[PDB]
């Protein structure tokens, strides 16, 4: 049987420098 | 800032300009970026006027700067551009922008989209998919890079997923992205792909259906584990489906791949290695040979028996799936044993949780009553209480959950 090894939502911004 | 506030919501539009870029320089200073100091001022609401449509479009882009490095702060801050509705003049700014409009917005919608599930449906049920799907028939690389980044944000994030009749209409887009030359291209867009084929079987056939899966197999050997990460999770991803939907994957070579990627220097790739390789081996018999015949057996052996505990549990999936094909290929288990892992299988049980310990007696039972069956045409039995396998087996009697007693109960009074 298949099989999946963490719903985790980090902010994923980027700021223009 | 007071008179830079003043400035701002003057109708001399010179001076509009003169303050909103001014603003923009300050919320891009290259540290410490006083954005609460500028939410304070209240001056959001007024940058978002500058974002509508008959404004100068210098004055759109500065504000959509503007705005956007506000949002690329903390969730409160973030919230406060969505709060002023800026979200829809993004969108708008989409279709009747410049390309540096347009690059902007999509930056900023980036933002609000990488915030939160909640900011990301947003973004979505305001239609946004469809303007910026047009926007990757650019021949500009940097707005086409940072609408890649966008589109992976809208893609991205479980519990809730994002809504599947939307985000799968960038499936055309995203085959084509990744024969991109740009690597950050190269990079989201792979991520985005690897978020949309984690899902059901209708996912995963969609991603399949745009033909997806035979680039992703080679993308593994591209030369950056940024790309590998990302094209391995998909790639795991699928095969995680029924046996027609791996055997796509495995007809894409993927099998000589993961042998490449069983050495590689990232522990997390050799993880992820096993995990594919273990999805292969639970399908039928014929794709439990073609693991066997790629040869991947020694180095998953090696890995149950040495690697960081993480990656062996995924090593022991493999090997004891693999096992499984027992029953049917009896050769299956002699060449299984005879590459030596019945010994990295017994000492796991000592250390493992109780999932492993039900993975790792399966696989020893297969071997079993194997060796069972070569009897009445056991060595097998011997090799484990060599192995110090048979006292092991015995001490998961002591266990308190109880499919693992009832399983190890029946090993011993069974074989030995």
């Amino acid at each position: 049987r298949k099989h999946k090894f963490s719903t985790w939502a980090l902010p994923n911004k980027r700021r223009r420098i | 800032l007071p008179q830079m506030t003043q400035q701002l919501n003057s109708d001399d539009m010179q001076e509009q300009l003169s303050a909103t870029v001014k603003f923009r320089q300050i919320l891009s200073r290259e540290h410490r970026p006083p954005i609460d100091v500028v939410i304070q001022a209240g001056v959001v609401p007024r940058l978002v006027e500058f974002m509508r449509e008959n404004q100068p479009e210098m004055l759109q882009l500065e504000a959509a700067w503007a705005l956007t490095n506000i949002a690329s702060g903390t969730s409160a801050q973030t919230k406060v551009v969505v709060d002023a509705d800026a979200v829809p003049l993004f969108i708008q700014l989409l279709y009747t922008g410049s390309v540096e409009v347009k690059e902007q917005a999509i930056w900023a919608l980036g933002n609000v989209a990488g915030d939160s599930t909640d900011y990301r449906d947003y973004v979505l049920q305001c239609n946004a998919m469809e303007p910026i799907l047009g926007l990757f028939n650019s021949n500009k690389p940097s707005l086409i890079r940072t609408a890649t980044w966008t589109l992976s944000n809208l893609c991205r994030g479980k519990k809730p997923q994002p809504d599947w009749s939307v985000v799968s209409q960038a499936l055309p887009t995203l085959a084509k992205l990744i024969y991109s030359m740009d690597t950050e291209t190269l990079v989201d867009a792979c991520w985005a792909i690897s978020y949309l084929s984690d899902g059901p079987q209708e996912a995963i056939q969609a991603v399949i259906d745009v033909r997806i899966p035979k680039r992703l197999v080679e993308l593994l050997s591209h030369e950056s584990t940024l790309v590998q990460t990302p094209a391995l999770r998909a790639v795991g991803n699928i095969v995680t489906g029924n046996d027609l939907q791996t055997q796509v994957v495995i007809n894409a070579g993927v099998l000589p791949a993961l042998r490449l990627l069983l050495s590689s220097p990232k522990e997390n790739i050799k993880k992820e290695a096993c995990w594919t390789i273990s999805n292969i081996t639970a399908g039928n018999t014929e794709q439990i040979q073609a693991v066997i015949d790629a040869n991947l057996i020694p180095p998953l052996v090696k890995l149950l028996e040495v690697a960081e505990y993480k990656t062996k549990k995924e090593a022991c999936w493999a090997i004891s799936n693999a096992s499984s094909g027992g029953l049917q290929r009896p050769d299956i288990i002699r060449y299984l044993v005879s590459q030596g892992c019945i010994k990295p299988l017994c000492d796991l049980l000592e250390i493992a949780d109780n999932r492993i310990i039900e993975v790792t007696l399966d696989a020893l039972e297969n071997i079993l009553k194997m060796g069972e069956a070569d009897k009445e045409a056991n060595e097998n039995a011997d090799f484990i209480e060599k192995a110090g396998g048979m006292e092991k087996i015995f001490n998961c009697q002591q266990n308190e959950n109880d499919k693992i007693y009832e399983k190890a109960y029946k090993i011993i009074e069974t074989y030995f």
